[PDB]
């Protein structure tokens, strides 16, 4: 289900490329491996930056950015290429909800965990791990 | 430590008042160490010190940025097209 | 109103990571002799000459101020503000020769050699599915004891035809276990020697 | 050619070695060089599957994450002092043509990316008067 | 399509190379894809190289590379497989870019900009070669195409990209070299801007 088989050749004999069907964060400074060796695809379209996470403290919603993909449960190979399927661990920025720790440091990064699933509606859902 | 009015407010005038010990050393005895010993208490780690790069840098911001080089660009070198309409033998109305 | 400016043939040179100045001016042994009256007052004078030089140095280094209130970690407050020492100049011996290197084990080799990259050790715990529990994989109240525990254990066919056979198998995986973990010590020893 | 052999080559210069490696490939060499005619499945005379193709095993896996204190913590913090330093940074920086951005520091740049401005957005009427009234 | 062509070997490019026709270079200038690059993906490096420079007198040329490098690294150049200008300077800076992403394995110089400024010449010139196709009618280059310069060094041709504007007429795309003249209905019309271009005795010497 994770990998479509995508063919090459003339005639279509080889089949060693693979593309991921799911969604990605493939993180900052992303440039794509030459087309010879590229044996995963992640496609552009399929490329999230930002994800919508529910706060449990106060009830509110808000559109963050994506810091890291730190838990994927299905695989830790999941994990290293990053996809964001349902209940994947991820590293969000929290600077826009304005938390401080008790030393007075200014929180800006924090897990969440995602509830939906993008590839079925387009965009990432995550609940605030608090 | 006491004002000096003549520093300002930022530099005082110090003084010394002897504590003691007082001591009068005179050099007995020397024992060396050999040089190979010297350059082996010596040794610096580096394992802790980021690597030196060249044209490799480190901003205020904390980006790492990289610098480039051109060279010389010398445009007399170079031998424009010597077009048809550069040409005075093709001159008209003369 | 004493003056805080001092003039010297030779400058001073400094070294502010480890609080000291070198002065190498002309000493006259006529003053520093044991047998004048002034001595005390010459050492004390051209100390205070160089302590004056130092303190001067140290109060145009650049500083360091806070915002942070007292009782956290740190040890700097709002309030005060520090001196920022350059490192030292001045090179010294050192008590202890570095720290060599390990050098790399037969495993390590091994994997090298084969392409096994070392593992993610993302924690200890895992799910036990007969239960409904997350417990620990080894060590105190580990997974790999429960054998030991275990109300009931089939007699495995192969053990019959032996002399093992009427011996406890939780005692017979006891053995296995120690006999495997001694193994290991004996791998480390010989990596040691090597 | 005994010197030839593969035998009298590794002297010169046991279970781990792979076929095709020789004086030209090494055994990553190899496998990598196999990847592209890796990917396809292998069935017997039956049609059983001796072995699924690379990257499409049909196994289900148990994906589970386990309770832990590390996701509730932070993972990034910034102190006050840190915040001042860039903040006053950022603006005092002197792009040159020259120098190029290898690798982007990361920051909270919501927080960091604040200048003051002359003018006020304009105030929300709907606040006060409806479309109905 | 030739848009998610150009995507692709942006997305492909560590180093993107826009091409600049020297006789009208802020006429052949993707001011979009500039931003776009330096809005996304700020990792990749964007140069200038100005192509043509034997078309132009060489002060132009000089002042063109004076006022382009204000904004980005530009390079004067001019393209052939056997009598090239600047070939050897573009190469050392391929090789500093390289020592630069010495983390990566290889990496990618992508070639982009107008319609027939050179961009497959360039790539002929760098390999001493002819391997890619090379011909004045636009649409040349229809796909990307993978060129191994060093073992360390790719570098990608790309087909040819118009950006759309409001301010740009038929007149100013046509005397960017970018449309087929076989194909325009009334050359005639467009004459008078041939007139206004260029000047009058260098007119009557081409044609006496
Ligand atoms: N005079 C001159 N003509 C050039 C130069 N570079 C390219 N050309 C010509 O411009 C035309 C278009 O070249 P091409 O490489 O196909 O441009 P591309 O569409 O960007 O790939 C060709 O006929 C080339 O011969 C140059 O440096 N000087
Ligand atoms: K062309
Ligand atoms: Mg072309």
């Amino acid at each position: 289900e994770m990998f479509k088989v995508i063919k090459t050749g003339k005639s279509r004999s080889k089949s060693w490329k693979r593309m991921i069907t799911k969604h990605t964060f493939v993180g900052e400074g992303f440039t794509r491996r030459p087309v010879k060796m590229e044996r995963i695809i992640r496609p552009s379209a399929l490329r999230q930056k930002k994800a919508n996470v529910t706060h449990p403290e106060l009830g509110v919603t808000v559109f963050l950015p994506i810091l890291a993909v730190k838990k994927n449960p299905q695989s830790p190979m999941y994990t290293q290429l990053g996809v964001l399927t349902k209940g994947t661990i991820i590293e969000v920025n929290v600077s826009e909800l304005g938390m401080v720790t008790a030393g007075g440091k200014v929180v800006w990064g924090k897990y969440a965990q995602v509830t939906n699933e993008p590839d079925r509606d387009g965009c990432v859902n995550a609940v605030l791990l608090v | 430590s006491y004002k000096s009015d003549q520093g300002g407010k930022r530099l005082p005038r110090i003084e010394l008042v002897e504590i003691g010990p007082r001591l009068d050393f005179k050099i007995g005895r020397i024992h060396t160490p050999s040089p190979d010993m010297v350059t082996e208490a010596h040794k610096k780690p580096k394992q802790l010190e980021m690597k030196t790069k060249k044209n490799v840098e480190l901003d205020i911001m904390g980006d790492k940025l990289g610098r480039i080089h051109m060279g010389k660009q010398d445009l007399g070198k170079l031998q424009t097209r010597k077009m048809k309409g550069l040409k005075s033998k093709f001159d008209q109305g003369t | 109103n004493l003056p805080v400016t001092v003039e010297k043939p030779i400058p001073v040179v400094y070294d502010l990571g480890n609080l000291a100045a070198f002065d190498s001016n002309v000493l006259d042994k006529n003053d520093l002799d044991s047998s004048n009256a002034r001595r005390e007052e010459k050492i004390k004078s051209l100390t205070r000459d160089n302590v004056q030089l130092l303190i001067n140095q140290l109060l145009s280094l650049p500083m360091k101020t806070t915002t942070e209130s007292v009782g956290g970690t740190g040890g700097q407050s709002s309030v005060m503000t520090l001196l920022q020492l350059p490192d030292p100049t001045t090179d010294l011996p050192r008590e202890k020769p570095l720290p060599k290197a390990k050098a790399m084990t037969k495993w390590e080799k091994f994997a090298a050699k084969k392409g096994i990259k070392p593992k993610e050790r993302a924690g200890k715990m895992i799910y036990d599915e007969a239960s409904g529990e997350w417990v620990p994989k080894w060590g105190y109240k580990g997974a790999n004891k429960k054998l030991d525990d275990q109300w009931l254990v089939e007699v495995d066919d192969k053990v019959k035809g032996t002399d093992n056979e009427l011996i406890d198998p939780r005692t017979l995986n006891r053995a296995e276990r120690k006999r495997l973990v001694k193994k290991n010590e004996k791998q480390q020893r010989r990596n040691m020697k090597n | 050619g005994t010197g030839k052999k593969e035998k009298s080559r590794r002297i010169r210069e046991g279970n781990l070695r792979v076929k095709g490696e020789n004086f030209y490939r090494d055994s990553k060499r190899v496998k990598f060089l196999n990847m592209y005619t890796s990917g396809k499945e292998i069935r017997n005379k039956k049609g059983n599957l001796i072995r699924a193709a690379s990257f499409q095993d049909s196994t289900i896996p148990d994906a589970r994450v386990q309770p832990d204190r590390r996701w509730f913590g932070n993972t990034r913090v910034i102190s006050q002092d840190a915040l001042q330093h860039f903040r006053s940074a950022l603006g005092e920086t002197q792009k040159d043509t020259y120098q190029v951005l290898l690798r982007r520091n990361k920051l909270p740049m919501s927080l960091l990316e604040e200048k003051d401005a002359d003018e006020s957005p304009k105030a929300r009427i709907l606040d006060t008067e409806s479309y109905a009234d | 399509r030739i848009w998610n062509e150009l995507y692709k070997v942006i997305d492909s490019s560590d180093v993107v190379i826009h091409v600049l026709d020297a006789r009208d270079p802020l006429g052949t200038r993707c001011k979009s894809v500039e931003e776009y690059m330096k809005k996304e993906t700020p990792h990749k490096h964007l140069i200038y190289v100005l192509n043509k420079c034997d078309l132009v007198p060489t002060w132009v040329a000089a002042a063109w590379v004076k006022h382009l490098s204000k904004e980005r690294p530009t390079l004067a150049f001019h393209a052939s497989i056997t009598n090239s200008f600047g070939k050897g300077s573009l190469i050392q800076l391929l090789r500093q870019f390289s020592q630069l992403h010495t983390d990566r394995k290889q990496i990618s110089v992508g070639f982009i900009g107008y319609p027939n400024t050179g961009k497959s010449s360039i790539i002929n010139t760098l390999r001493k070669k002819k391997v890619c196709q090379v011909a004045p009618i636009p649409g040349e280059t229809k796909v990307w195409q993978y060129i191994t310069l060093m073992k360390r060094i790719f570098l990608i041709d790309c087909p040819g990209i118009v950006p759309p504007s409001s301010k740009d007429s038929e007149e100013d795309i046509l005397f960017r070299g970018v449309v087929r003249v076989e194909h325009v209905t009334h050359p005639e019309q467009y004459i008078p801007g041939v007139l206004k271009r260029c000047q009058v005795k260098h007119l009557e010497r081409t044609y006496e």
